[PDB]
């Protein structure tokens, strides 16, 4: 209902906070030369459609793609809006939308779902990626609260606490992508709840330059594609 | 002030939505089947009393020539979810592209309209689960199921209501990913039988199939590049024809 | 008592919506049964008419209501519940055959009445009407026709629909009758021998007979709905009582 | 003005049959109808706020007798923080 | 919302000061209708436009707007099919058809001839872009109309079959004839599918770049 | 309105118990911020939480915000609060020219500011904004200094020091002894100097910690960077060693 | 800026091809959809605005691009909702189904009536001498080279034979799996 505990903190945001900390697990890494996003999926059900085009990883515009935890209806209300605010930029402007204007557009919506007591706030977290000419490759995560921060890499939703410590001891600075798609997939089968890390339980994508210099490409990965990363990286659940 | 429902409980969970599961939980059984070559979506009608005339209580419908849809629930909240997502299709798409939407967009909008009645003051949410199924040119055929959330989920195949967990259980076990819609339309037919609350034949039982092109529907000839309504309806005696070779 | 789940229309655990459970118990207040059937060119509704209190007049107690020139219902609940959803049903079907063209067809109206009462189905400060309404008339396209709608917003066609707190004898009964003669209407070509069945098997159900001012009557034919007049009625009687 | 013959009236045209409406049960049904039609378009319009939605609702359209028909003005439509300030009074 | 007047304003000073703005195409030639022996034919010289499968137009003025409502009311009686389970009906959607005319004052200039089977019989109508409407067995509207009309009256009689329905359409729209130029026909009859019939009757410098 | 002042017992008006009460709450809990004046600049300082080894510094946003040429707003309690009533203030300012051929007045700046707070505390289940703020700046055409503090139930107060948030009655302390209003810091480095001593006794671990904005007259607004701040850090322990070792015992 | 200029379409065996006037090309793309739009300067590029963000929007929402028989019927509604005061131009769209492979050309007036010519189409004003010339040099079904060769020559012939020094033609030849644009000076 949208009234403060007595020690000036808020029911509505920690009991929504308690919601995608179920929600499962989303890692993104910021390589020197791409970012990495992947997502655990818990696929549960056999007659769910895997091979459908997008659950966890979303694109925003032909630069920007997200990570989702939390509740997947909430997400896509909140993904539809940040597509209509860059293609909007891009119709004003003529030019792609920078990171930090639609991570935190996005980060001011769901705090006003906060604060008027007719609106629930919204159950999802964020992990953000991107290009643009003013910084670079930008990686962000966002939360209910509609508070928003950038990484090097981070954890969102399920097992965040064990995946933040993995990604600590093993992230440099001066990493290349592939570095950061073995890393992220490491992370991944040391931080799952199933037994072993496969193709149908993984979203995963990339944000590299090719080798064209005007490129930037975001391949979100299809699913023999992610087999392929999967063999290569030693994770290898393979004939 | 005061005002919203479906807030959140301590344990990070909706509550009323939880209810609203309930309720869905409580519906005659309905059930849907992806096959190579086409769709197929069943339910039963169960009769207030036998002097109704159940040619009346249509609970499979049409959304556009090549989207069907069938629920379990609250049949009164259908009847209003339907008639929003028929004006969708025409409104949103077809008057802007000359061509109805795929059943992911007419799916996201059913359930974008669900979505709503959670997070609202004054109003509960659905009390119906929704399975839609249609055909489209790139995507080709597909089954979708959505919940009183908002929630929507491809699925192969599935069940909602009473039997649905004996029922999914069913689908699980003769599910392969090379059956045609007339086995498609047997394993419905199959599941049906088990969780049918009165008599089996073609009058209490709801059945169709998004399959093939009908040309012979579209009721006018002349236009080939119209190809007619890939959704029919099966008619009550080809019911009971394929419940004799049952 | 469970706080607001009983008071408004919202679920309960269970997922009941009180406001709608107890508007059901509210539409046998009259302690009225009627009874409705179809022939082959005609439907018939016959409603069982309470005047306890020497000082009304039996002239403005009815539970009948003509909605078009073709279509009529009777209702079941409070007078003003039913006299609130007889004025809506008149004012539905006269935008309907001035937006389409045509008259408003028995089934549309009985949809459309329907979607309104789930509106009050789950907005929660709006409660479900305390009636049930039982539509009926000649439709072009269904012939005779039968259209019963409650407080849920749940309606369905029917061949002989019956509401009161003794339905379930009346309604038995129908069904042994229909079960016999295998027909769906009763096949009589003049709507006399039909309000004379509808009578029958009043007086059958209930355990005794009428008189003329105990008795009501509706005779839905193509091109009229209209209501018997005593007399009318009482010929009806006399016909029963020449008969047997 | 320079400004299209048809512009003023189809700019006002959902208020004006609306209104049009009420005045005609007025007439013919007496006072209680447009006071009761207007008290359930209340409670519609009123319990029924989402910044991010303003699609119309389902109620509305079945209130308005709506729920088939299309216009124009369904197929070509045309600050959270200004949505709540506004519909709480600033 | 609908349709707006955005740039009305801004195109006033446009072809006031000499842009010729852009010919909106018309299709001012001869349609005609046929209340033939059990059901009704219509013809025109992409002109013959469905409200549904048996209901039909043939349209004249301008082509886009001919279209465009004939489409918005096809969706509308679509629509009014599905929510009341029922066959639509030429009378329900010549109500709409001219109550939309209506509300748009001759704006949108679209006159048309309508014509269909449903669950009553055979009908046949025609609407002016004022919303104002004619009933007839047999009608005409276009350019040709007075020279339509002549061979329309000399040789209707009741009793007209398919055939012959479809020759007096043909002649009296070879009586429009000294865009368009030769006929669609569409044949409504009671018991059938609305038949329809089209044509019834080293230089210079290059330089090169790849592209997605 | 609070603790032991009871009249045959006691029973509870509408009164002190209350939404903005639990507001000042959030703000108290949020990290240090400070604010200087001086001879002719003003200086506003905070606390950053000692950043984590996977975030991104060269992104991270200046917690100090401009919210005009000549306006700087730091605050303490809720970030995302914060941020929307950054976002008010900005289009507030560039719409105050637009429509005034006038740059905003601070004191308008926060008048404003207070007063949307103001109206989130007195109706309808909107909730209060857990935030409590520096405004600070020149106005225009004019070279004193001005420094205000706003709160959640939107009162606001001028101060020629002051600190809100975590620790702050230690900040205040240290400095109503080392700031004196008849001879302020006469110079920008002694004002930046003052405001790292001053916060110096109340971070977490050193210079990370700190981060300050410099207002100048005339629209000279200016961040000092880490390595900027390090170099007053290690002057002024320095002065902590020499200071000791200039003990005569 | 110059306002006016020619737009030509053209088909092949399972190509197309879209001429226009240089001396900001008339003719944008959206994936394999290209359209071609003449008139006022400010419209064509209100519409390449207008189209990007529909078309953007349409690939993210729908997960493939949109084909250009779909593309006609959304520029023809789009072009429709501006009925009162519509956008000054001649738009040509042009595409290979990326389903089918059969060759598309169509073009509008101000408020979206569809032409559909299975050989060639024309906007601008002063057509009807190239409406001439393309009926002249058009044969069905040509190679790419040939397609090529009698669209270039149709803009040659029909162009102001006084100012040629004024001239640059850009033609985009568009097949199944390869777009190749050539300029064309003299």
């Amino acid at each position: 209902t949208t009234i403060f505990s007595p020690e000036g903190r808020l029911y509505q945001v920690e009991y929504a906070l308690e919601s995608i900390s179920h929600a499962g697990t989303a890692i993104g890494i910021m390589a020197s030369d791409g970012i990495v996003l992947a997502a655990e999926r818990k696929v549960t059900s056999t007659l769910l459609e895997q091979d459908t085009s997008t659950e966890k990883l979303y694109k925003l515009n032909d630069k920007i793609a997200v990570a989702v935890a939390g509740l997947t209806a909430d997400a896509e209300i909140l993904i539809n809006t940040a597509r209509i605010h860059a293609q909007n930029y891009l119709k004003t402007y003529n030019e792609d939308i920078p990171v930090e204007i639609l991570v935190r557009r996005l980060s001011d919506i769901k705090q006003g779902y906060t604060q008027h007591g007719g609106l629930r706030p919204f159950g999802v977290s964020f992990i953000y990626a991107g290009y643009d000419d003013r910084y670079g490759y930008q990686l962000y995560t966002s939360n209910p609260s509609g508070n928003y921060t950038g990484w090097k890499a981070i954890s969102v939703g399920a097992n965040t606490s064990a995946a933040q410590t993995l990604l600590q001891m093993d992230y440099k600075d001066d990493m290349k992508v592939d570095d950061a798609i073995e890393l992220a997939l490491k992370t991944l089968s040391k931080t799952t709840d199933s037994s072993a890390l496969t193709y149908d339980r993984l979203e995963f994508a990339t944000i590299r330059k090719g080798a064209n210099d005007g490129e930037v490409y975001q391949k979100i990965f299809k699913p023999q594609e992610i087999k392929d990363i999967l063999v290569k990286t030693g994770i290898t659940k393979k004939d | 002030y005061s005002f919203s429902l479906t807030t959140f409980s301590p344990s990070g969970k909706l509550g009323q939505i939880d209810y609203a599961l309930t309720a869905v939980k409580q519906g005659v059984t309905s059930l849907g089947i992806k096959a190579t070559n086409g769709v197929v979506i069943a339910t039963e009608k169960k009769s207030s009393s036998p002097l109704a005339m159940s040619e009346t209580l249509s609970k499979v419908s049409l959304l556009t020539p090549d989207i069907g849809a069938v629920y379990s629930g609250m049949g009164p909240d259908y009847r209003v979810l339907v008639d929003k997502s028929r004006k969708v299709a025409h409104t949103s798409y077809k008057r802007i592209y000359g061509e109805y939407p795929p059943t992911k967009l007419l799916v996201s909008e059913v359930a974008k309209i669900m979505q709503e009645a959670t997070q609202s003051g004054g109003v509960r949410p659905f009390g119906v689960s929704l399975l839609i199924a249609g055909h489209d040119e790139f995507n080709g055929f597909s089954l979708y199921q959505v919940d009183p959330s908002g929630s929507y989920f491809p699925w192969k195949a599935t069940a909602i209501g009473k039997g649905s967990v004996a029922a999914k259980t069913f689908l699980e076990k003769r599910w392969n990913d090379e059956l045609e819609l007339e086995d498609a339309i047997h394993i419905a037919l199959l599941t049906l039988k088990e969780s049918v609350e009165g008599e089996f034949n073609g009058d209490t039982i709801e059945l169709a199939i998004i399959g093939d092109e009908n040309p012979d529907l579209l009721g006018y000839t002349g236009i080939p590049t119209d190809k007619g309504p890939r959704f029919r309806k099966l008619t009550s005696q080809e019911i009971n024809d394929r419940l004799e070779a049952l | 008592a469970a706080g607001y789940d009983r008071h408004i229309t919202i679920f309960s655990p269970e997922g009941r919506l009180y406001q709608v459970e107890y508007a059901f118990k509210a539409t046998n207040q009259t302690n009225i049964n009627s009874l409705a059937v179809r022939g082959k060119d005609c439907t018939v509704v016959i409603s069982q008419k309470k005047v306890p209190d020497k000082l009304l007049d039996p002239t403005t107690v009815s539970y009948i209501f003509c909605i078009s020139r073709t279509i009529g219902m009777v209702v079941n609940g409070p007078i003003p519940d039913a006299r609130n959803a007889a004025l809506r049903a008149k004012a539905e079907a006269a935008e309907f055959r001035y937006k389409y063209g045509y008259d408003m067809p028995c089934d549309v109206l009985a949809k459309r009445m329907a979607n309104l009462s789930q509106i009050y189905t789950q907005r929660a400060y709006m409660r479900p009407l305390g009636v049930i309404l039982t539509f009926v008339s000649v439709d072009e396209e269904l012939g005779p026709s039968i259209y019963k709608t409650d407080p849920a917003g749940y309606y369905v066609g029917y061949k002989a629909t019956a509401t009161g707190p003794k339905q379930q004898e009346i309604t038995t009964n129908l069904e042994n009758h229909f079960k016999k003669s295998k027909i769906d209407h009763i096949n009589e070509e003049s709507w006399e021998k039909v309000v004379e069945f509808a009578i029958t098997h009043m007086i059958d159900a209930l355990g005794t007979e009428f008189s003329k001012n105990d008795l009501e009557v509706g005779v839905a034919t193509k091109d009229k709905f209209f209501t018997l007049s005593a007399e009318n009625i009482e010929e009806r009687l006399v016909a029963i009582a020449e008969q047997d | 003005n320079d400004r299209h013959p048809l512009e003023s009236t189809l700019k006002n045209w959902e208020t004006t049959q609306r209104q049009r409406q009420m005045e005609q049960y007025r007439q013919i049904f007496g006072i209680a109808e447009p006071m009761k039609r207007t008290m359930e378009m209340e409670i519609v319009n009123r319990t029924d706020f989402n910044p991010l939605s303003t699609n119309g609702s389902i109620h509305r359209d079945i209130l308005l007798n709506k729920e088939c028909s299309i216009d124009w003005e369904d197929v070509y439509p045309g600050d959270v923080h200004s949505k709540i300030e506004k519909q709480l009074g600033i | 919302a609908g349709l707006s007047f955005d740039n009305y304003q801004r195109n006033n000073f446009l072809a006031e000061n000499s842009h010729t703005q852009p010919k909106a195409t018309s299709t001012g030639t001869t349609i005609v209708g046929v209340k033939f022996n059990n059901g009704v034919v219509i013809a025109a010289d992409a002109k013959l436009h469905r409200i549904s499968p048996k209901i039909w137009c043939a349209g004249a003025g301008t082509a886009a707007d001919t279209e465009a409502v004939t489409q918005l009311i096809g969706s509308n009686i679509e629509l009014h099919s599905l929510y009341t389970s029922r066959e639509p009906r030429v009378v329900s959607a010549l109500q709409m058809l001219k109550q939309h005319l209506f509300k748009y004052q001759g704006h949108i200039g679209a006159y048309l001839i309508v014509a269909g089977v449903d669950p009553t019989g055979s009908h046949l109508f025609s609407i002016h872009a004022h919303g104002s409407t004619d009933v007839g067995y047999y009608l005409s509207l276009g350019s040709g109309s007075l020279a339509a009309m002549a061979v329309l009256e000399s040789h209707w009689k009741q009793d007209l079959t398919k055939e012959e329905a479809i020759k007096l359409a043909s002649d009296a729209i070879q009586a429009g004839i000294w865009s368009g130029s030769n006929v669609d026909v569409c044949v409504m009859e009671i018991g059938k599918d609305a038949e329809y019939l089209r044509n019834y009757l080293t230089t210079a410098v290059l330089k090169e770049s790849i592209v997605n | 309105m609070s603790g032991y002042d009871r009249a045959l017992s006691i029973f509870s008006p509408d009164g002190h118990i209350f939404q903005v009460e639990y507001a000042l709450e959030a703000v108290k809990r949020g990290t240090c911020a400070v604010g200087v004046k001086g001879k002719n600049c003003v200086v506003l300082g905070c606390e950053r939480r000692s950043t984590l080894k996977l975030q991104d510094t060269r992104i991270t946003p200046s917690k100090v915000s401009k919210i005009d040429s000549h306006v700087v707003l730091s605050f303490s309690g809720l970030n995302a609060d914060s941020r929307i009533l950054i976002e008010k203030a900005r289009v507030e300012a560039q719409s105050h020219r637009l429509t005034l051929e006038d740059p905003v007045t601070v004191e308008y700046l926060t008048r404003y500011v207070a007063g949307v707070q103001q109206r989130y505390t007195q109706s309808g289940g909107v909730r209060p904004f857990g935030v409590s703020t520096l405004i600070a700046g020149f106005d225009p055409r004019d070279d004193e200094p001005k420094l205000y503090q706003t709160e959640p139930s939107g009162i606001y107060s001028s101060w020629s020091a002051q600190t809100i948030g975590r620790n702050s009655k230690t900040v205040r302390e240290f400095l109503e002894k080392n700031y004196d209003r008849k001879e302020p810091p006469a110079t920008v480095e002694e004002c930046v100097k003052l405001t790292v001593r001053s916060l110096l006794e109340v971070v977490q671990t050193g210079a990370k910690n700190i981060e300050i904005t410099v207002v100048k007259p005339d629209s000279d607004i200016v961040a000092l960077s880490s390595e900027e701040i390090n170099q007053y850090v290690t002057q002024i322990e320095q002065e902590k060693q020499e200071q000791q070792e200039q003990d005569k015992k | 800026s110059i306002n006016g200029g020619i737009v030509v379409a053209m088909t092949g065996k399972d190509c197309v091809a879209i001429a226009c006037d240089l001396r900001f090309e008339k003719i944008f793309h959206y994936g394999h959809v290209f359209l071609g739009i003449t008139g006022l300067a400010t419209d064509v590029t209100t519409l390449n605005e207008m189209f990007r963000y529909k078309t953007n929007l349409y690939k993210l929402k729908e997960e493939r691009a949109i084909e250009p028989e779909t593309f006609t019927q959304l520029v023809s509604s789009s072009l429709y909702e501006r009925r009162f005061g519509p956008y000054f131009v001649g738009p040509v769209v042009a595409g290979i189904n990326s389903k089918s492979g059969k060759p598309f050309i169509a073009g509008f007036d101000l408020i979206g009536c569809i032409d559909e010519a299975k050989d060639f189409i024309v906007s601008g004003t002063a057509s009807d001498q190239l409406f001439g010339m393309c009926e002249s040099l058009y044969e069905p079904n040509l190679e790419p080279e040939d397609l090529f060769e009698t669209i270039s020559q149709a803009l040659l012939n029909a162009a102001d034979r006084d100012a040629l020094s004024g001239w640059g033609a850009v033609v985009y030849i568009i097949k199944k799996d390869e777009v190749v644009k050539r300029y064309l000076k003299m």
